[PDB]
């Protein structure tokens, strides 16, 4: 049965930014780590935060405001300018 | 400046239930500097939790879910 | 009469590690959380609670990081102490560096 | 039936939208994602592997090799300020650790 | 006549404000029946060690109603414990007295 | 508007092992954010053995396991013990 | 198992120390590493076998003690999860 | 005098071999194992997984364990370094 992993991603945005680079493969379970431990601490951070006013939904301000207490510094205002990006386009 | 109003004396009564017997003079200014930052990363995150709500006062809970999320809990305002 | 220096050291200790008040004046640092908030967000309000919840905080930790500082100074042989000791302590606890 | 196209591609990232959404219902979360919180989240977990990619091959290129062994992430994640705050928590396995000789031991 | 579940666990506290607390915490998934009676009954039972370690405390002093300098000047004692309880401070609790052995005069 | 809270509850076991004590205001505070805080704990712990075996439901012999993370030491041996008792009470009346 | 933790022999710890930027070690040093090391591994293979024991395995598994690591702050990356 | 010593800190700064041998750390984890329950079996990347944060945890140790000895003026690490630094770190 099939296992699923972010392994195609993180490959894919290798060649945006490095285009003659590669990883192997030993390297490649970091970022297959790393890039969801991150997701955990931004869905349990916007899960209490929803409860904590209680809410139900999720919506963008419930994970804006989890991105915006995780990060440590110039990380926080540009990760909620680069997904302010995402949001925006996909809206049109 | 504001700061300036922890006064040494202060210091020396925080030092003296922690157990020192003599405080070097440096001690004092340089004190100021760990609480006024320890301030500083609490308070951020209490304003995060307030700007979030949409309310525009900082309450006893607000300080909580900081200083929770930071690992230096208090029970006694709201657990 | 005049005792000697150190007695009144330890008569302060047993005085202050036995009583539970807060030790930093109330308007003093009321007035300091309001200087820090405010170039975060302005024109801010506090609940009257929540200062309390700040000051019962701050003075939990000042008093935590003297008593693992005391225990720098007592290592390298003196009893004073000196910045050189509060570094050591807050580089160990992961704080600063 | 207008061909399909997919969440990534009309939002501009190279993240699964799609997938992430199906992840964060039913991960401990209550009972409500709205999909614009996917976007949001498929931006600021991919703006890491940019943010934290770009300066890793800028190492791998300075040790004149091709391919980033393990190594060369614990030399930025645990270099670069900001990251060394968002990956304290992190042991790189088989990464090594950065070189420094205290400089009170060094003699003359 | 309805029963309590509490009284079926033999519990004093609420085996069943437990469980739709539960219920909120929980995926998308339900819980079963017998989990909130030893989710209680190990919530109580730290009560019965947090209240009841007080005993070498309140009565010591000859003064009723427990205050909060104690639990401190206890729970930060008494050391299977605290391990539960590191990760908080205790408001109006003050700290155990000690003064190292150097500073005392010698 | 009105608010939960054990406040009730850990008198009501205060009377029964202090009879003559009783606890102030300002202490109830402190226990009822105790409680909720291991609630909070066990309960947001135990979510993740069902994540891990990929089951849906939240279960006694799961909340049992979350109990031996949780708690060091003797109290853990104790509390394990204690729980097992309120199950086996239950059970034996439905 | 006999006495295995003197299989943390003398050199091996001046390597780890070495790693950790130290100059001279006192005799006294290897009888108290050893003493932390035995400590550090009873606290996390203990985590580890009641991750195990919950799914009825038998066999300790490399995410059991992955999420026996996560749980005390201790976090690994290189093993999954 | 007194380089070779310090030689050796260029040296294993540069690589990231495990420092421990394999064999005599695997009988330590079965043995430390075998008072939590008799008969395990150990799949074999996870007796990998356990040295790899061992030595990591060590090797930090010695790390915040130099800063001590500096701090009294000496070279040498002593116990009494590792138990401050122990005491201070909350272990």
């Amino acid at each position: 049965s099939r296992k699923e992993s972010y392994s195609i991603y993180v490959y894919k945005v290798l060649k945006q930014v490095h285009p003659d680079t590669g990883i192997s493969s030993k390297a490649m379970g970091i970022m297959n780590s790393f890039v969801n431990d991150i997701f955990e601490r931004i869905a349990g951070e916007a899960s209490r935060l929803a409860h904590y006013n209680k809410r139900s939904t999720i919506t963008s301000r419930e994970i804006q405001t989890a991105v915006r207490l995780l990060l440590p510094g110039e990380l926080a205002k540009h990760a909620v300018s680069e997904g302010t990006k995402a949001v925006t386009k996909y809206t049109s | 400046d504001n700061i300036q109003g922890i006064t040494k004396p202060a210091i020396r009564r925080l030092a003296r239930r922690g157990g020192v017997k003599r405080i070097s003079g440096l001690i004092y200014e340089e004190t100021r500097g760990v609480l006024k930052v320890f301030l500083e990363n609490v308070i951020r995150d209490a304003v995060t939790y307030t700007e979030h709500a949409k309310r525009k006062t900082v309450t006893a809970m607000d300080v909580v879910y900081a200083l929770k999320r930071q690992g230096r809990t208090l029970y006694g305002f709201g657990g | 009469h005049r005792y000697r220096p150190g007695t009144v050291a330890l008569r302060e200790i047993r005085r202050y590690q036995k009583s539970t008040e807060l030790l930093i004046r109330k308007l003093p640092f009321q007035r300091l959380v309001r200087e820090i908030a405010q170039d975060f967000k302005t024109d801010l309000r506090f609940q009257s609670s929540a200062v309390m919840a700040l000051q019962e905080a701050c003075e939990a930790y000042l008093v935590g990081l003297f008593e693992d500082t005391n225990l720098c100074a007592i290592h390298a042989k003196r009893v004073t102490i000196m910045p050189k000791d509060i570094q050591l302590a807050r580089r160990i606890r992961g704080e600063r560096a | 039936k207008t061909k399909a196209v997919s969440r990534s591609q009309r939002a501009g990232l190279q993240f699964p939208v799609g997938r992430i959404h199906r992840h964060l219902k039913s991960r401990t979360t209550s009972h409500g994602r709205v999909g614009a919180t996917a976007a949001v989240y498929s931006a600021a977990i991919l703006e890491y592997l940019t943010a934290e990619v770009l300066e890793l091959a800028g190492n791998a290129s300075k040790d004149l090799k091709v391919k980033r062994i393990t190594p060369r992430h614990l030399q930025l994640a645990i270099r670069g300020d900001e990251e060394l705050d968002s990956l304290i928590k992190a042991t790189i396995a088989g990464g090594g650790v950065l070189p420094h000789i205290h400089k009170s031991l060094i003699g003359k």
